[PDB]
């Protein structure tokens, strides 16, 4: 239905009548199909900016009678359901946790034949770890009838077993505090149906029907419709034994009043017994409408079943009557979601879903909008209320109430409702709702916390990293479409914050990502959408870094082609701390040279003198490399500064060991001799000089290369934890810590995994831990290899040579001589 | 076409596309068979290279008062190598490498190739160059070769007329994309190209 901003806002004020949930389901189990049905049923539409569909708004109304069955404070008969989108495959670990973290309920889809598959079992655990209340749905029932032609009793036993499996997981992993959260068909928390045909039901649905034909309060009618309850046709009495006084069998209530009706319509219709169909149909009061009347076979059954048992409503029933509102859940989820004092002024405000308290808005992910290459923040307001214009504190990943690092006190340009693909502006938004923000893109990479309390900690952060550690070269298979690739690459980078496309000096088109899979996906979407043109992709490669271990053996010197200008310099190491400091905004290129000097001098042991002479950082004018101007009385010096800087930008982007980026390289310009006339000291002259002197300096300062290393966090049952250490020991992994979740048998191993050893990691971890393991890995740090990049046989040299060959460069690494003056 | 055969030739920072030593040997042989001779190397930028090879060398708005106006080239690829690169940075700041070109003239023009020991660019030589070519500068259907500067290597200046009658093709001598500004490395010159690179013997006395 269509709603006005007022209706929505109004609806968003009654948080007691809101439901934040997700759908845990394997893609091959009608996940997409079921979800749709809810949209095609309760999908909210507003009465020119498009976004990437992240959440769908659902509206559902119930009777004052139904509202009472809700064992949790409510108000009104209207309900707002926020269906937050989930990934397709589990490998998306990090973002799976993302959606869960912002939801309270969960519609777990299980299969009739297959039951609970491994993947769904894993996500469920995770959901349970966030204290998500589950609600089950056994899908693909049709496949049971049509295919297996199973009996009423056998299908019953099946659901029984299935529900049993689920609860084995629910009880084993849910929190004792939460209370019994197991699903019980008799309690209306388990629905059965078929996404294909579009039908589904709950015991509570047939119980409201047969409600009076027996003179019962549905409480006891649905209680009988499951388990061991029998109705003797002859005695016309209810018994608790599968046999009558004589010893003859008795059909179960479920088989009698639920499965039988359905089983007949199937048998009737699929056998084309036109004499029965009409009769059978009128009995269930199913009125075909004109055109549908002539249908037969699947076509028919499909329509009958939809009118009979509307799949959408069965699910919408459990969502409202059993899934917690953003009020019931935040009371027991707050502490877990706040990384501050469990009694802190905010943590409390979270528990009480207090719209008056200081803002506590959680940003789960940044979503791509049509409005430029800008991204709108997606999240949930756990406390206080967010409003357009409101100025907020945007606390990034590294923030800590103590310092001022990673903070951005800015103003929220616009608040909008994430109506699936379209956004709808709204003044404010009180705690308990999923909302979207406009204007944070340049402050929040992906995840983050928005607050108002100056003493507010961040909320359970989701580690993400924008460090391009894996990249490939993209080429068009048919040269004609070249411009079509040049566009898609530009398009791709525009859709994802963490993908990167650039051109190497060699003129190649590069695509670099967060990891094997992340890149993989990006490449698919490029050859299929952004460019849709056939491409030649090179094999996956790990991004390394070139660095120095000491000061240059001797001064490095280079002269321009004029042979009129000279640059004397030396290269020396930068301390990881400083590098990190640069990488972490502490030491900043845009700062006041003086202020920044003070910092480096004080906190990092740098001569305030040198630090005040920083000429530039690099690459991209902000990397962990620097050029210090240590010259003395060099006339005209400033007139070649832009060139020198420029040179530095290229020298640091592609170093001399094998074209990789430089890291932690300090370049000290000791001297410079220039031609009196400017004509002869142009860019064409200095740029190459500097670039070459730097290379020289570097190659003399004892060259070494760094490899990137991941920090993988793994969830896994004590039983399968064996497979973890098993694989880690075949990848040069280094275990950092292993812990256990108090109650459950769920260990959580954290280790260091070299990125150049992570290829096909998940796949191998799969086999190893029977698929019970759930990985979450992020970039952690750069590791300097000990071996000599210059010695081909050494370990680093091995990397270097291969790389060089790959790039079709001279097999051997250039000696410093090649770049030093040819004197 | 004097490029021998084997697929379109282009200039890349990556290297010259489709130009093996073998093809070079064929195109050279064929240029001699039509009566052309090699006289030197000419280094310059990719854009430029392309123009010269497909379109030929052509003067364009010279300073008519410029008496040493012409097309400079060099017997020694090393000396030419030095000009094989952008002379100014692109907007971003990159100075990419260039290409080395092999310059050929109709053998029928050798009568106008002269040599001197004096150093070209200045006045002291002007008179002597003019003495050797038989008319006041600039050079026209003639060429002068001499030291680029005292003790330097030698450069050759083909007068614009003569220059426009050249036939230029790629060298199998590659410029280095990862060392722009470095000096040509003698071992990167193909031994086979070295074989077909002798220079004609220029006259030292007027005609």
């Amino acid at each position: 239905v269509a709603f006005t901003v007022d209706q929505m806002r109004s609806l968003m004020d009654k948080v007691t009548n809101v439901r934040n949930m997700s759908v845990i389901a394997h893609v091959d189990h009608g996940k997409s199909t079921l979800t749709d049905s809810l949209v095609q049923r309760a999908g909210i539409i507003s009465a020119g900016i498009t976004i990437k569909s992240t959440a769908i708004s659902l509206y559902s109304e119930m009777s004052d009678e139904d509202v009472k069955e809700i064992k949790q404070k409510t108000d009104g008969n209207s309900f707002l359901i926020n269906l937050i989108d989930s990934p397709g495959h589990v490998d998306f670990s990090s973002e799976v946790t993302a959606a869960l973290r912002v939801t309270d309920g969960a519609l777990v889809v299980v299969d009739t034949i297959e039951g609970v598959c491994v993947q769904t079992e894993t996500v469920l655990r995770q959901a349970l770890g966030e204290r998500i209340k589950p609600v089950v749905v056994i899908n693909k029932v049709d496949r049971a009838l049509l295919e297996l032609q199973v009996s009423k009793e056998d299908l019953y036993q099946t659901f029984a077993r299935t529900v049993e499996s689920v609860n084995v997981i629910v009880s084993t992993y849910a929190d004792e505090v939460l209370g019994d959260v197991q699903v019980y068909p008799a309690r209306g928390t388990v629905a059965f149906g078929s996404g294909l045909h579009g039908w589904a039901f709950t015991i509570r649905q047939f119980a409201t029907r047969y409600a009076k034909k027996f003179g019962v309060d549905k409480a006891k009618m649905m209680d009988r419709l499951w388990g061991d309850s029998f109705f003797n046709p002859k005695t016309k009495k209810w018994t608790n034994k599968d046999t009558d006084a004589e010893g003859k069998p008795l059909e179960r209530a479920f088989n009698m009043f639920i499965l039988d009706p359905i089983f007949r319509l199937f048998t009737a219709i699929m056998n084309f017994k036109k004499d029965e169909i009409p009769v059978l149909l009128e009995k269930l009061e199913i009125v075909l409408k004109g055109d549908e009347k002539d249908l037969e076979g699947k076509a028919l059954l499909k329509v009958v079943m939809r009118k009979f048992l509307p799949a959408a409503d069965a699910l919408l029933e459990m969502i409202v009557l059993h899934l917690p509102s953003p009020v019931t859940a935040q009371a027991y989820r707050a502490e877990q979601l706040y990384e501050g004092p469990a009694d802190d002024a905010n943590c409390i405000a979270i528990k009480n879903c207090d719209p008056k308290a200081d803002l506590m808005l959680y940003v789960s992910k940044m979503v791509p909008t049509s409005d430029k290459g800008r991204f709108y923040a997606f999240g949930r307001v756990f406390a206080g209320t967010v409003k357009s214009g409101q100025k907020v504190r945007i606390q990034g990943p590294n923030y800590v109430p103590g310092k001022k690092d990673d903070l951005f006190i800015k103003a929220i340009q616009r608040v909008v409702l994430m109506m699936g693909r379209f956004v709808e502006p709204i003044d404010d938004c009180p705690a308990g709702n999923i909302i979207g923000l406009v204007g944070i893109d340049q402050f929040l990479l992906k995840t983050g916390t928005l607050t108002t309390s100056e003493t507010a900690h961040n909320m359970k952060v989701m580690k993400f990293s924008v460090s391009p550690v894996v990249q490939v070269a993209v080429e068009v298979k048919n040269a004609n479409d070249l411009p079509k690739l040049v566009e898609g690459l530009k398009r791709l980078s525009k859709s994802d914050p963490c993908v990167l496309t650039y051109m190497s000096e060699s003129g190649e088109h590069i695509v670099a990502g967060t990891g094997e899979l992340h890149l993989e996906i990006c490449l698919q979407d490029l050859e299929h959408d952004h460019a849709g043109v056939p491409l030649k992709i090179s094999p996956p490669v790990v991004a390394y870094r070139e660095t120095v271990e000491s000061e240059s053996s001797q001064t490095a010197l280079s002269k321009s082609p004029n042979k009129h200008n000279r640059i004397y310099l030396k290269a020396e190491p930068i301390d990881e701390e400083v590098s990190l400091a640069i990488e972490n905004g502490i030491i900043n290129p845009r700062d006041d040279f003086k202020a920044r000097a003070r910092i480096m001098a004080d906190d990092y042991g740098w001569d305030v003198t040198d630090a005040r002479k920083i000429w530039c950082f690099g690459p991209d004018g902000n990397g962990p490399n620097l050029v210090i101007d240590q010259t003395k009385a060099v006339q005209y010096l400033h007139e070649i500064k832009d060139s020198v800087v420029a040179a530095f930008q290229w020298a640091t982007k592609e170093g001399p060991i094998f074209g990789e980026e430089m890291r932690s390289v300090r370049v000290n310009i000791l001297d410079v001799t220039l031609h009196a006339d400017a004509i002869h000291r142009g860019g064409g002259q200095i740029i190459p000089t500097m670039r070459r002197a730097t290379y020289a300096g570097f190659l003399l300062a004892d060259p070494k290369i760094q490899e990137p290393v991941f920090l993988v966090e793994i969830q896994c049952p004590e039983q399968a934890v064996g497979g973890i250490y098993s694989v880690l020991n075949k990848k040069r992994g280094q275990v950092v810590s292993e812990e256990q979740r108090p109650g459950t048998p769920l260990f959580t191993v954290k280790a260091y995994l070299p990125v150049n050893e992570s290829f096909g990691f998940t796949g191998e971890l799969r086999q190893a831990t029977g698929g019970q393991a759930f990985p979450q890995m992020v970039f952690d740090h750069w590791s300097t290899l000990g071996s000599d990049p210059l010695d081909p046989t050494s370990k680093a040299g091995e990397i270097v040579l291969a790389a060089r060959k790959r790039h079709g460069m001279k097999e051997e690494v250039p000696g410093w001589q090649e770049y030093y003056d040819k004197l | 076409e004097f490029l021998g055969d084997g697929g379109d030739v282009s200039f890349s920072t990556r290297g010259t596309q489709n130009w093996t030593v073998e093809r070079l040997l064929q195109a050279h042989r064929q240029l001699e068979e039509r009566g052309y001779v090699f006289v030197g190397y000419h280094g310059t930028f990719l854009e430029a290279a392309q123009s010269i090879v497909f379109g030929g060398v052509r003067a364009r708005s010279q300073d008519l008062d410029a008496i040493w106006r012409g097309f400079y080239i060099a017997g020694d690829p090393a000396l030419a190598y030095g000009y094989a690169q952008d002379q100014e940075p692109d907007a971003r700041g990159r100075i990419r490498n260039g290409a080395l070109l092999r310059v050929y003239v109709p053998r029928s023009s050798l009568p106008g190739f002269y040599r001197t020991s004096l150093t070209l660019a200045a006045p002291e030589a002007a008179g002597e160059v003019e003495r050797l070519i038989g008319h006041p500068l600039p050079l026209r259907l003639d060429a002068i070769t001499g030291p680029e500067e005292e003790g330097g290597r030698l450069e050759t200046i083909l007068g614009w007329p003569l220059a426009e009658r050249t036939v230029v093709i790629p060298s199998a001598i590659p410029t280095d994309p990862r060392n722009v500004g470095g000096d040509l490395d003698p071992s990167s010159i193909p031994d086979k190209e070295q074989a077909i690179s002798a220079l004609p013997d220029y006259a030292s006395q007027p005609g």
